[PDB]
């Protein structure tokens, strides 16, 4: 039953097949299959406990000693060192659905864990694991098209954000930034709003910048209509604001021109040596010139430059700072509404922007200096600067506001939603067994079983508030059954009400489309495994 | 591609014409030869060497045919079965010099891509036999049967 | 050794505790430089004393406290047993350096470093208004050979280098110039090659390096300089062979490889100002002085002594000579032990009774 | 045992060749990490295990400036393209690669997506091997 | 699972084991059978020599350690 | 832990190679004393 | 048709707009960045005007190969070699889209 | 099942997880102890430390500053890590409140281990504490004195922040020495925060109490060979050329000739240049020259034949130093003497500090830098009187930034409990035991303020407590004796921010903490 076939023939000559036979291993089967259910519902169920807003984070450490207490499914299991095969597929899973959505990576898992979990009773009674797979494809299917059935559609409209508010309270309630919940949803929907194209078109999240700073509060966490450097004034004795700024943006080097071809320039004499002297004097001053030329107040180079040119731009009124990456030349660019200049020959006024304020932050006592571009006229990039009392919030704050601008994106794209809190896993489960009933008698089975798989997530809102599970979800399914009211779900925070709809509990119907068909197809692809070979 | 020199290349540029101009006289040097050998009717063209971007390129402006072959025995064997002389330079070919072939294409049998120079006389200077076969030890065996 | 700072240094303790008492020995070497074992015998003293003081139950805090009274206390005593001295007071200076050479292994020479430690500190020194002495002034040379009571106080300038003229050892009248540039083939900042076409081109340019090298020579020559100092160069070659031939047949004695460190002392002591560029190499920047000469310490070694200055500025040497090393570096130890002790009379103005009468008198 | 090269070409016995003039400036001991020459050979540039890249003048034997900022101890740094200020790479053990600038004392750019030892700048300058290839003019 | 300390085949691999077992022992003392059959020379490792054709004698000299073939041997 | 019908010191040969061995076995035995036969033979030393 | 996944963009790249009604496609096999003419070339010079003349002349050589494919009416630029950011900003000075080192599949 | 505690084996070698109850006695356990550990150093009655480094160096550091205790050491608990990055933060933040963070996250983080013990799940333990919090931030808001505008209260503010602030250091012997001279150099830099331009030099030898601020600058750096060592009426000219072996930025370019004649006329073509550059320098008539790189044998003899004193190789942050001191303009190209401003200052000399020679600019014109020399016994007292200096410096600097003031001694935290207590008492549930809680953290950091000193905490703190409930809003510990007194009347105030600060990161800290359920962790590469 393992490491494969033994037998060293029946005349007692060797029989060897496959090279080093004896050193691998082969399971075959059931067993297989119920291997492989046993290790993805190890995997479901420590996910499971950090589902809902009472779920409780996980303490995550690397190779390198490195902490990251973080709530996200997909970095958890990314960060999960596992050597199940198994596992590997669930945590992929994950990634895909991080990858698709961002948003209901740990509700795919235990959706999963669930559903081999009810494949693994009806194996044991003699099911084939294909059929399991269909009933259990039939069910989805049912499922989705019951989702669209009662979704519902919100506005997305710029001069009304308060739906799109409430589904990033939503997304962000789980996370650990609940405290500052209403402003982290305000800078979360403005910043998705202020970089997309409105024709229902896709949001390039390049434009956004998350970047993050110890110090201060979770609260002074703010969005900034422009780009926050992490440079600052190449001399000293620059002044630390300019405001009205005419920004020129460079990247060419302030330095003597050099050119790309092996080159040597030859003196042979003293008069050559003092041309070359004033040839480099001349090209100091010219560019300086050119410079203050387009009437510019300040001045971004990617590739630094020496002290002449230094002193030289102190000594015009002329701001300027070096070394500023590629990434960030693009979105001052983009920001300030001024063209990239790759020399200062093709350096006019026409292609500097514009920049209401540029000031230099400081961050206490620590001698870090940030630069601030904002004021922008119609910047069409952002940066959400975020502040924690350590790094570790600092990079769960960083996840939790991806996770609700993936959110915001997701609603750009369809603009339909589904209340939460396990109100859609509980009248999709409702469809697939009343549709289970019409059904014929072998595939009602799976059917069945993946009713009973869906009901979990309402299941783990409530253990994980505290509620016993299965009479919350009786009563709340029975209220559902009686009155026509598919929003009715689990009062996790026990505000009173099981309506969702009141509590504006939101989720993105995309999201859970999405969950259910990868679970089912990764549940699918587990099913039709009947064999291992590790070496 | 362009020959060079075999002692050691070095362009030696002075002025800023010279380096505006040294790459295009350059490309226009191989369009011309390109072109020479075209004009005097070739469309297959067979190499030993390697095949430089430029020279490709204007080979297929002029639809010609490339192969490329690593063997020095493939290619003297292809002179042999077409009747072409393998030329040392890059000039074209007199009218002794230029094999012909009545057919020339480019055929998948089976999964392997393959180029034939297919004749339709029952002559020549050399043929081939094409060995299909489930396992590589069986065409093996019928290919030590064959010799 | 007999150094307190010395043997704590070199022995390598390992409990914290030890390591500051290493620590505040070295300060008390740098803030007095003598004193330096007694301070660490204070100190285990006193937190011996804070056992029992433990033991009976008195909080730390407290006898930190008490000992900061008995210590501001203390000063006061000491402060008003002493007696102000004057620097023009010879016999209390070398009473001083006596007793600070008592301890050490040099003490039946102490008849000759005694007066020898008072004269250096006096001579870079201006004892009206000094107020500090800064021992860098003093450069002690240690030669192995000879016996203690070989070691010398020389008042000019005492160099290690060899002369790389060979016949010219002794120069009398002397006009010492301090040389920055290399005496070479000239060689610029930038990369420079000299591109030769033509056969004509080869012994020109072997001409016109000889041209060059000895119309540099020639330049130094003309402003009646006899010695000549070059500091030490890389990168280029600091003293050709042909420059040192043409230097040779103009007898001028050569000294090179001198070091960049002691450029600042060599200036101060024979009034040299050092020449960068040959064009602004004049006479006015030679540092006239009586004798320089090469001296051979009997088969161990030789030294350059340049001796008696027009302007000896506030630089004294000491040439120190042993059996074996470890006795001439414990010699050093001590002479810098008596030194530091000068310098303290120098700083602070107040003498005090020895042989632990400070002590008893402090207890009691 | 141990050593067998204690007889090393410390010596470097010649006849005065003008090659005699090799510094070996040591002055900081520890570990001399890289002891690379500078293309311009004014300059040296040397890593110690401290964590910190000193940058020293053959001429005045004066350490210019000492590089800290490093994680964990340089085990390998490079040069600049040609000479460009000597904007010089600096790779430790803690999986950090970053760029530094003497015009400023500051490290310019940083790289983490890999130990980094062999460190090596592309020809053109604009990219460089990080044994991975990091562009600059993409960061 | 089971947890028990031991290896354990199931299915068509312990059958197909028990067959290659019977199969092997047969194998052993099938060129020994009819007129034209020929004696077997058993060595034992100590230098004792048995020359015979019985079959049980064969079987009970050999050293067997899988079960069936024990079954078959004991027949 | 192989499976081992026979045990694992058991060797099995079969065929045209045991006659021969056997054979070739005998002709060295008779090939040891041949030059022992006769009034002319010459003695050994065991 | 045919679709590929996006290949490492240069800075500049966001402000090229990236839908297109009628675009004509340009199928390059070019490496538009600055860089040195050949691998053997070597330039000698002993005057500053001439050093400022070669400056200029690599400049313009870019320049040139540029607005030789922008003059064609092309909209897309799809090359096999790298495209360097200096072409990356021109092309998106001109509302043009670029792609350097797209595989050759 | 679990992940672990299953047939089926899903980790790799070497990787583990820890469940519910592993887990919270793990990150409870190491909260402790960090918290314990870094406690005992707290309060002006706190002791140091000894930090053995194990390495080659193996370096020697006696400190009672908890952010340097807890950075150097090794911490593999991952709660004690969180806790550590914690302090290092609000060391960053401000200068001190480093301990008091710690011991304040630790002492709620074993409050929110008895809760579990009883029974409570930790979504209510964290909702109680956020509400607990949100009523404390509230009352210390409410409790702030600002005195910025009135300019000798100010300063007498100044002063009792930072003997506050000293009182728990080594430095606290010279306590009013120290915080005199703390108090002038945070003065001295005309409202700017830069913390960087006061700079302290520590030379061994003498007493603690010759440490002193010297009322000019103080530069640790060489004159030339052949110049003045002397300069009245300084005309300083602070610059960042490059002064040596300058060479044309043209890189490719070379000396390619057929005769040494003219590379002997080249090289003189170089040194004419360089005496150029020397003549378009000195036409700027200074007396003094710093020059951020180092300067070569020509321009040095160049400037000593000039008379003028030129200073080499003084730092990016010395030239920075010396332009805020002296208001000179750091230049780099000298075509435009008059667009360039000169530093100037009565005097410069050379000065003995115990065996070195620095030099010593006095009659600064601005002065805005400082120099502070420190003398001690031994190095780690340096250091340690450094570090004590740092904490002064930051806390003036932030108060100078933000007036606002809330006394110490243990009356911020007595109010703040007391306020989050009121809130508790109106609050149903067991966020009410949550709450009460949070309050017993609060005010055991002054039990353990007062058990440092080996009073009667018990009783002090109940003293301080039923003070409070009754309306003696500024009650606090009087260390001198063992009593309660009137904060405001014995002069112990402390920077608001710093105490907001302490209050939100502790709070955020254990409810970060808190949240965790499950530890996993990889393999570890060694
Ligand atoms: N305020 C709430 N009341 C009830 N249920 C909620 C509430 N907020 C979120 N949920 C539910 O908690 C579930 C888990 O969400 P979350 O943990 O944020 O992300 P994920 O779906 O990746 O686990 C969601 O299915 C959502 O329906
Ligand atoms: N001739 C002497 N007679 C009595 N006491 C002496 C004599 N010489 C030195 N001492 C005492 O010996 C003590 C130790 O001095 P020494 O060993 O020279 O240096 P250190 O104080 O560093 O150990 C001094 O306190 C001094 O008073
Ligand atoms: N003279 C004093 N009297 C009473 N309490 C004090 C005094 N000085 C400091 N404290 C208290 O000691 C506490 C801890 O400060 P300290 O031990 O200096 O380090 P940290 O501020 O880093 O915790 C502060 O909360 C302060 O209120
Ligand atoms: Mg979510
Ligand atoms: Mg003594
Ligand atoms: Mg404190």
């Amino acid at each position: 039953a393992s490491m494969g076939t033994l037998a060293f023939d029946e005349y007692g000559r060797p029989f060897l097949i496959i090279k080093d036979q004896d050193r691998k291993s082969r399971l075959m089967g059931l067993e297989a299959l119920k291997s492989h259910i046993m290790a993805a519902k190890a995997v479901a169920n420590t996910m499971r406990t950090s589902l809902g807003p009472n779920g409780l984070d996980k303490m995550m450490v690397d190779k390198d000693g490195d902490v990251t207490v973080t709530n996200d499914g997909a970095t958890i299991l990314s960060m999960m060192d596992v050597d199940h095969q198994i596992a590997k597929l669930m945590v992929e899973l994950s990634k895909s659905q991080d990858d698709e959505i961002g948003d209901g990576t740990t509700g795919v898992v235990v959706l999963a864990g669930a559903l081999l979990e009810e494949a693994e009773q009806l194996l044991d009674r003699g099911i084939h694991p294909i059929r399991i797979a269909d009933g259990y494809e039939q069910a989805a299917r049912v499922a989705i098209e019951h989702l669209d059935k009662i979704s519902d559609s919100v506005l997305v409209d710029i001069k009304d954000t308060e739906p799109l508010i409430q589904t990033a309270k939503t997304t962000l309630g789980s996370k650990v930034v609940n405290s500052c919940h209403r402003q982290m949803a305000e800078i979360a929907v403005n910043a998705v709003l202020t970089v997309a194209d409105m024709e229902r078109r896709d949001v390039d999240f390049e434009l956004i910048k998350v970047e993050g700073k110890v110090g201060g509060r979770l609260e002074d966490t703010k969005l900034i209509k422009g780009v926050i450097v992490d440079k600052d004034f190449s001399h000293p004795q620059m002044p630390k604001k300019v405001e009205d700024a005419k920004i020129a943006i460079l990247t060419c080097p302030f330095e003597p021109p050099k050119p790309k071809t092996k080159h040597k320039l030859d003196v042979t004499s003293v008069e050559d040596y003092k041309a070359l002297q004033k040839y480099e004097k001349e090209k100091f001053e010219e560019m300086i010139q050119q410079i203050k030329e387009t009437g510019a107040n300040l001045a971004i180079c990617q590739w630094g430059f020496d002290d002449e040119a230094n002193h030289l731009l102190l000594q015009n009124n002329l701001p300027a700072v070096r070394w500023v990456g590629g990434p960030e030349i693009e979105l001052i660019a983009i920001a300030t509404g001024g063209r990239i200049v790759p020399r200062f020959s093709e350096l006019t006024a026409e292609k500097l922007g514009f920049a209401g304020l540029v000031q230099e932050i400081s961050f206490g006592t620590t001698k870090d200096k940030m630069l601030v571009i904002e004021q922008c006229k119609n910047s069409r990039a952002v940066t959400i600067f975020i502040r924690g009392g350590n790094k570790m919030i600092i990079e769960e704050a960083k996840r939790s506001l991806h996770d609700a601008l993936c959110v915001i994106r997701n609603l750009i794209r369809d603009n339909r939603v589904v209340y939460g809190g396990g109100a859609a896993e509980i009248s999709c489960a409702l469809a697939v067994s009343q549709e289970a009933d019409k059904c014929p008698t072998l595939e009602q089975y799976a059917m069945r079983a993946f009713a009973d798989a869906l009901e979990v997530i309402p299941m783990a809102l409530s253990e994980n508030s505290g509620m016993n599970p299965i009479q919350t979800m009786t009563e709340v399914r029975a209220r559902q059954v009686k009155e026509m009211n598919p929003a009715l779900g689990i009062d996790c925070l026990h505000k009173g009400t099981n309506d969702m709809k009141q509590q504006h509990v939101i989720e993105t119907l995309i999201g859970k489309k999405q969950q259910i068909s990868l679970a089912t197809q990764m549940v699918r692809m587990i099913l039709k495994i009947d064999d291992i070979r590790k070496p | 591609d362009g020959m060079i020199t075999e002692t050691k290349g070095t362009v030696l540029i002075k002025t800023a014409e010279e380096l505006m101009n040294f790459s295009k006289g350059e490309e226009n040097l191989m369009d011309a030869q390109v072109k020479a050998i075209a004009d005097t009717g070739a469309n297959v063209v067979v190499t030993g060497g390697k095949v430089a971007d430029m020279a490709l390129h204007y080979a297929n402006k002029y639809n010609i045919m490339l192969v490329r072959l690593n063997s020095k025995w493939d290619l003297r064997r292809l002179c042999k079965t077409v009747g072409a002389t393998a030329l040392p330079r890059l000039t074209p070919p007199v009218l002794e010099e230029m094999g012909h072939c009545d057919s020339v294409y480019l055929s998948e049998v089976g999964d392997t891509q393959v180029v034939v120079f297919k004749h339709e006389k029952e002559d020549g200077a050399i043929s081939t036999i094409v060995l299909r076969g489930s396992t590589d030890n069986l065409m093996d065996d019928i290919e030590r049967a064959v010799d | 050794t007999n150094d307190g700072a010395t043997i704590l240094k070199q022995m390598q303790v390992l409990h914290p505790a030890a390591r500051m008492l290493v620590e505040l020995s070295k300060a008390q070497d740098i803030e007095a430089g003598d004193g330096t074992t007694s301070v660490v015998i204070i100190a285990g003293s006193l937190l011996d004393s804070c056992t029992k003081l433990l033991q009976k139950g008195i909080h730390p805090t407290i006898i930190s406290e008490s000992f900061q009274k008995a210590l501001e206390k203390g000063i006061e005593i000491l402060t008003d047993m002493s007696r102000p001295v004057e620097l023009s007071d010879r016999e209390t200076l070398l009473n001083s350096a006596t007793t600070s050479l008592n301890s050490k292994v040099v003490s039946q020479y102490s008849s000759l470093l005694s007066p020898m430690s008072v004269n250096a500190v006096m001579k870079v020194i201006d004892p009206a208004t000094a107020t500090s002495v800064d021992l860098r002034d003093i450069k002690i040379v240690k030669k192995l050979g000879g016996t203690i009571d070989d070691c010398e106080l020389v008042e000019g300038l005492v160099l290690t280098q060899k002369v790389s003229n060979s016949g010219i050892t002794r120069v009398e009248k002397a006009k010492i110039g301090l040389i920055q540039f290399c005496l070479s083939a000239p060689k610029t900042d930038m990369d420079n090659q000299i591109v030769v076409s033509d056969y004509a081109q080869m012994d020109r340019v072997l001409r016109e390096e000889r041209a060059y090298i000895l119309n540099l020579v020639k330049q130094i020559k003309k402003t009646g300089c006899n010695v000549l100092l070059i500091q030490k160069s890389i990168l280029r070659d600091a003293l050709s062979d042909l420059a040192l031939h043409f230097l040779n047949k103009m007898k001028i004695m050569v000294i090179k490889d001198i070091e960049r460190e002691d450029i600042e002392f060599i200036c101060k002591t024979i009034g040299t100002k050092p020449v960068a560029h040959i064009d602004q190499f004049t006479a006015d920047m030679l540092g006239s002085a009586e004798l320089a000469e090469e001296v051979n310490l009997n088969g161990s070694g030789k030294l350059l002594k340049i001796t008696g200055c027009a302007s000896p500025g506030k630089t004294v040497t000491i040439v120190v000579r042993g059996s074996n090393k470890l006795v001439i570096e414990e010699a050093e130890r001590s002479i810098h032990d008596a030194l530091c002790v000068i310098r303290c009379l120098v700083k602070k103005r107040a003498l005090i009774a020895g042989g632990g009468a400070p002590e008893i008198e402090l207890a009691l | 045992l141990d050593n067998k090269c204690s007889v090393y070409p410390l010596t470097f016995d010649k006849n005065e060749n003008m090659a005699a003039k090799k510094k070996s400036v040591a002055m900081h001991t520890n570990y001399l990490s890289a002891c690379s020459f500078t293309n311009s050979d004014m300059q040296i540039l040397t890593a110690s295990g401290d964590g910190t890249c000193a940058l020293w003048d053959v001429e005045s034997g004066q350490l210019l400036q000492s590089f800290h900022g490093h994680g964990a101890d340089v085990l390998c740094l490079d040069l600049a393209p040609s000479e460009t200020g000597n904007t010089f790479v600096s790779g430790g053990c803690d999986k950090k690669a970053m760029v530094w600038d003497m015009r400023s004392g500051q490290c310019v750019q940083a790289f983490e997506t890999h130990d980094i030892n062999s460190v090596r700048y592309y020809p053109s300058g604009d990219a460089f091997a990080s044994g991975r290839l990091y562009d600059l003019r993409a960061d | 699972p089971l947890s028990v300390f031991g290896d354990r085949s199931t299915g068509e691999t312990i059958r197909s084991q028990n067959v290659m077992a019977a199969a092997s022992i047969a194998n052993i003392v099938k060129s020994s059978l009819g007129p034209v059959g020929l004696d077997k020379m058993l060595v034992d490792d100590i230098g004792d020599v048995t020359i015979t054709n019985d079959g049980a004698t064969i079987l009970k000299l050999l050293e067997v350690e899988h079960p069936a073939a024990k079954v078959l041997c004991e027949l | 832990r192989p499976v081992l019908v026979l045990s694992q010191n058991t060797k099995r040969e079969s065929g045209r190679k045991v006659q021969s061995g056997n054979i070739n076995a005998a002709k060295t035995i008779a090939d040891i004393i041949r030059t022992c036969l006769g009034p002319k033979s010459m003695m050994k030393m065991l | 048709g045919v679709a590929f996944k996006k290949t490492f963009s240069y800075a500049g790249f966001e402000m090229q707009p990236k839908k297109y009604h009628n675009p004509k496609i340009a199928l390059l096999n070019v490496e538009l960045e600055l860089k040195a003419e050949k691998d053997n070339a070597e330039i000698r010079v002993h005057t500053v005007e001439d050093y400022q003349a070669i400056v200029d002349a690599e400049w313009n050589i870019l320049y040139d190969k540029l607005e030789k494919i922008h003059h064609s009416g092309a909209k897309v630029v799809l090359s096999k070699l790298p495209i360097g950011d200096v072409a990356t900003q021109y092309f998106a000075d001109r509302d043009m889209f670029c792609a350097g080192r797209v595989p050759e599949e | 099942a679990s992940l672990s505690l299953a047939p089926v084996n899903i980790f790799k070698a070497g990787a583990d997880e820890e469940r519910a109850e592993t887990a919270r006695l793990t990150s409870f356990i190491g909260a402790i102890a960090i918290g314990d550990l870094v406690k005992s150093t707290l309060g002006p009655k706190g002791m140091d430390k000894i930090l053995l480094s194990s390495g080659r160096d193996a370096s020697l550091m006696v400190t009672n500053d908890g952010a340097t205790i807890l950075k150097n050491i090794g911490v593999d608990n991952p709660a004690a890590k969180v806790l550590v990055d914690m302090s290092r933060v609000q060391d960053d933040e401000v200068g001190d409140g480093t301990t008091s963070v710690t011991v304040l996250a630790a002492e709620l983080l074993r409050e929110a281990e008895s809760l579990i013990a009883k029974k409570i799940h930790p979504q209510t333990i964290i909702a109680g504490w956020r509400e607990a919090t949100k009523a404390a931030r509230e009352a210390l808001l409410s409790s702030a004195v600002d005195h910025g505008s009135d300019e000798v209260k100010f300063r007498q503010d100044l002063m009792n922040i930072a003997g506050t602030t000293l009182s728990s250091k080594l430095l606290t012997h010279h306590k009013d020495h120290f915080t005199k001279l703390a108090v002038e150099a945070v003065l001295r830099l005309k409202g700017s925060g830069n913390l960087e331009a006061i700079h302290i030099i520590k030379k061994l030898g003498g007493s603690l109490a010759d440490s002193y601020l010297d009322e000019g600058f103080l530069l640790d750096k060489k004159i030339g060979v052949n110049q003045p060592k002397r300069i009245e009426n300084a005309k300083i000219l602070i610059a960042n050329t490059g002064m040596d072996t300058d060479k044309i930025k043209i890189f490719g370019s070379r000396v390619r000739v057929d005769s040494t004649a003219k590379v002997a006329e080249i090289e003189h073509a170089e040194k004419e240049k360089m005496k150029e550059k020397v003549e378009r320098i000195l036409k700027h008539g200074i007396n003094c020259f710093i020059n951020r790189q180092l300067i070569y044998n020509y321009p040095e003899q160049l400037f000593g034949a000039a008379g003028v004193m030129a200073i080499e190789h003084a730092d990016f942050a010395g030239v920075e130093r010396l332009a805020l001191v002296t208001g000179g303009e750091i230049a780099s190209t000298f075509d435009h003497p008059e667009l360039v401003k000169l530093g100037s200052c009565k005097l410069i000399e050379e000065v003995m500090i115990g065996e070195d020679k620095l030099i010593h600019f006095s009659g600064v014109a601005l002065g805005e830098a400082c120099t502070i020399v420190l003398r001690g016994a031994t190095q780690q007292i340096l250091d340690e009187a450094e570090r004590s200096l740092h904490d002064a410096l930051c806390v003036l600097a932030q108060t100078v930034k933000d007036s606002r003031t809330v006394y110490g001694g243990g009356c911020s935290e007595m109010l703040m409990a007391h306020a989050v207590t009121q809130l508790a008492n109106r609050t149903p549930g067991k966020e009410a035991v949550a709450m009460e809680s949070y309050a017993k953290a609060l005010r055991m950091l002054p039990t353990i303020i007062a058990d440092n000193a080996g009073y009667d905490s018990a009783d002090l703190v109940a003293q301080l407590r039923a003070a409070h409930s009754e309306g003696n809003t500024t009650a606090g510990l009087d260390m001198r004796e063992g009593t309660i007194g009137d904060m405001a009347i014995l002069g112990i105030t402390e920077s608001f921010q710093v105490k907001r600060q302490v209050l939100l990161s502790a709070a955020e800290a254990a409810e970060v903490i808190l949240r965790v359920d499950n530890i996993i962790k990889a393999a570890p590469r060694k």
